[PDB]
DNA sequence: CAGACAGCGATGCGGAAGAGA
DNA sequence: TCTCTTCCGCATCGCTGTCTG
């Protein structure tokens, strides 16, 4: 496995006059310029304008019993927070419309 | 001061009012009593800025009634309220200001505080204050040097005479502080226990636990919760919290035994690691730090067993981090408050249901511990579900006519077994329970009077309890009860008000009460608080009747047994007659059975 | 089901 | 009224007698 | 033979009551 992916993508960079990494749902810029070495001309974040507000997005952390929600490895096998997860699922599924998909953090 | 042509002090002189006195929802009196609205928009923010200051002494729906003190203002300046802090935002809410009086009371108590400091170190008690002036003028009654064991300046004390001296500093106008540093202590290493997940601490908890750490320093007081609340769990929570060596004493065989299960079952700490120091059986007392005891033992006066002798004066030796004492009423007695000097602690918690007596040796209580931290609204506690509705009721039961005629006539006190054993109330109790046991309502029946116990047991067949009664009969008794569907009631006698686990009941009869006292009443009250798995504050699926016999001395003490329960807010209603009484069928219905019961009263002597 | 008793639903006073 | 002692009903503890391995 | 378990005998507390001043 590599460690940098500078290397690869140099020849792109350099052999090009110009490229435009245009991106979705991009983490801070900042970091990519130290990830990948190359000198960007404008660092600027578009935020979406609407008449209505489309999405409402929101996180929830406390459950029911107001007990830390938080999934940490040694967080993981507590039972009680795997019970808020359900329950909250179970009190979403029953006011969200039909199409609702829940990510998980891995496979076990 | 000033006195109205009617009874109540006169004021339109002494204090103004404020323009917006709608706004504001508070009152001031000059005497320290304060009454606050229930229905204000702003009523919560008031409750918690005045029970941090003051402590109820009525709380009834509409409008509360709190009055400060001394000890209530230490306590706020143990949570941080400086002066400034609380007076500004009382003028603030105050809607009529605030008198003189109490604006210099309040100075007065927040200024003389934190000046001396009690602080025990490697068994020696050290009186230390950073402003050297409080104790040259500290040693001017010859009782100091006497009690003295033959900047920051501070002098070893006698152990012995701790409590004498605590309650002299507390009219010399320098309260001590007690405050345990617990996050800053090296001398005892920290013990080994944890408070599980598994635990919920209710908001009320939390809030009472909140108020004895207003910071990093443990405060020693009193926080009185009630029974089925769950102050067990408070209890546990503040030794888990401080990470200390804890010292539980209770009161009897039965409230040493549910301790240890609350430890284990809230506190992750080792089976191992808790013992039980108690007379009946032992777990090696000194192998282990959590201990449980009793007041009974530790302040036990006459000849000391070897074994117990080992282990009292191991218990002497160390130093505890907290001290909690369960059902702090009992500690003002003789023997109980001995128990606090001969153990050593940094601060002692206290926990209780019933927080009431008639000697006036309470007060004690806030220098023997500390101030009342914390007094849980039980109204408030009903609305939120947290405790069983109760429809609190007095039958009244009138007094059949020969047994009157004997009662008025004799000026002895064998009135006591003959008012509490009339027919009327038989066939009320007898209704009374007869009613609710075709509701599937489970029945706990209460008399002081053995006699009388006995006497209705058997003309009722059930099954009675009391002192005497062996171990094993008492529990094959409660199993039944519990679980066994055809029997729905127990007649316990005055020592199931004592400490006991006893499962939730519907109803509580009291056919019989041992006088004027409002802990007896509270301690039997408690038992049927316990909130079932799914019921309503709205439905008053709980119930409390005490039945009284009417013109007789039983009456005096119902109302002034009740004193304490209306200060919380329950509405005694009165029951003259009973529906469906007459129709139905009860023991008691020919004046032949009434002069036998009589011909026995009298002849019991 | 489950309703109060007479006896505390209404006052009992003769009155 | 008031202080000391005591009763009835509860509690705890510490010194002496039956089944059971 | 221990061993536990169990049972008398002291001491205590809540609240009230009695008794002579």
């Amino acid at each position: 496995s590599c460690m940098d992916a500078s290397l690869a993508i140099k020849p792109v960079f350099e052999r090009f006059q110009s490229v435009i990494i245009t991106s979705g749902t991009l983490s801070p810029l900042d970091i990519y310029p130290k990830i990948l070495d190359f000198h960007p001309v404008t660092m600027a974040t578009f935020t979406m304008t609407l008449a209505r507000v489309c999405l409402c997005p929101m996180i929830i952390g406390r459950g029911n019993d107001q007990v830390a929600i938080s999934s940490k490895f040694e967080t993981r096998e507590d039972i009680a927070v795997i019970r808020n997860y359900g329950n909250l699922l179970l009190e979403m599924s029953a006011v969200v419309p039909d199409g609702i998909v829940a990510f998980f953090t891995s496979y076990q | 001061t000033k006195v109205d042509e009617y009874g109540a002090k006169d004021y339109r002189l002494q204090m103004p009012l404020k323009d917006d006195h709608t706004s504001r929802p508070l009152w001031v009196a000059p005497d320290g009593h304060i009454f606050l609205e229930a229905f204000s928009p702003v009523y919560k923010y008031a409750q918690d800025f005045l029970v941090a200051i003051a402590e109820p002494v009525c709380r009834p729906t509409h409008v509360h009634e709190y009055k400060l003190t001394a000890y209530s203002l230490y306590a706020a300046v143990s949570v941080g309220l400086q002066t400034s802090d609380i007076t500004e935002y009382l003028r603030k809410l105050s809607k009529t200001g605030v008198p003189d009086g109490i604006m210099q009371f309040i100075k007065l108590c927040t200024v003389s505080y934190g000046k001396v400091k009690l602080v025990l170190k490697h068994n020696r008690y050290f009186v230390e204050s950073c402003h050297p002036d409080v104790i040259q003028h500290l040693l001017q009654d010859p009782v100091i040097r006497e009690c003295r064991l033959r900047q920051t300046v501070s002098f070893e004390v006698k152990q012995e005479m701790i409590e004498e001296l605590q309650k002299r500093c507390i009219h010399l106008e320098y309260p001590l502080l007690a405050e345990y540093d617990f996050r800053n202590d090296s001398v005892n290493p920290d013990i080994n226990i944890d408070l599980k997940p598994t635990a919920v601490l209710r908001p009320y908890q939390e809030k009472s636990l909140r108020k004895m750490f207003g910071n990093g320093r443990a405060r020693s007081g009193v926080i009185v919760l009630p029974c089925g609340a769950g102050k067990s769990l408070v209890g546990v929570t503040a030794a888990c919290t401080v990470r200390k060596r804890c010292l539980v004493l209770g009161n009897s065989a039965v409230s040493v035994e549910q301790w240890k299960a609350q430890f284990k079952m809230w506190s992750t700490i080792d089976d191992s690691q808790i013992c039980r120091f108690t007379s009946d059986a032992k777990d090696k007392p000194i192998g282990c730090s959590v201990a449980i005891s009793t007041y009974s033992m530790l302040g036990h006066t006459t000849k000391r067993s070897w074994e117990a002798e080992r282990v009292m004066e191991w218990l002497k030796t160390q130093e505890w981090g907290l001290m909690i004492l369960d059902e702090v009423h009992t500690i003002p007695a003789k023997m109980f408050r001995r128990v606090l000097t001969i153990v050593q602690a940094h601060c002692k918690l206290g926990l209780t249901a019933t927080l009431v007596r008639e000697d006036d040796k309470i007060v004690d209580l806030n220098f023997l511990i500390g101030p009342k931290l914390y007094e849980a609204n039980w109204m408030e506690l009903q609305n939120n579900g947290y405790i069983a509705k109760v429809q609190c009721a007095e039958v009244w039961c009138p007094m059949s006519p020969e047994f009157y005629r004997e009662y008025v006539a004799i000026k002895t006190k064998k009135r006591i077994l003959l008012y509490t054993m009339n027919p009327n109330k038989f066939r009320a109790c007898q209704f009374l329970i007869k009613f609710h046991e075709r509701r599937n309502d489970k029945i706990i029946v209460f008399a002081d009077n053995v006699f009388a116990l006995k006497e209705y047991a058997i003309r009722l067949n059930k099954p009675y309890i009391y002192g005497p009664t062996s171990q094993g009969e008492r529990m094959q008794i409660l199993q039944n009860f519990k679980h066994n569907p055809k029997i729905n009631t127990i007649f316990i006698s005055k020592v199931g008000d004592t400490s006991f686990d006893l499962p939730e009941a519907n109803v509580l009869i009291q056919i019989s009460s041992h006088g004027g006292s409002r802990r007896q009443e509270a301690q039997r009250l408690g038992r049927v608080l316990r909130a079932k798995k799914g019921m309503v504050a709205e439905e008053y699926n709980a119930f409390f009747y005490s039945l009284v016999s009417q013109d007789t001395q039983e009456m005096a003490y119902s109302t002034k047994r009740q004193r304490f329960l209306v200060d919380q807010g329950y509405s005694f209603k009165v029951i003259t007659k009973l529906a469906g009484m007459e129709e139905e069928d009860l023991a008691f219905s020919t004046k032949e059975e009434q002069q036998q019961l009589l011909q026995k009263v009298l002849a019991a002597t | 089901a489950k309703e109060r008793p007479i006896w505390l639903r209404e006052s009992t006073v003769q009155g």
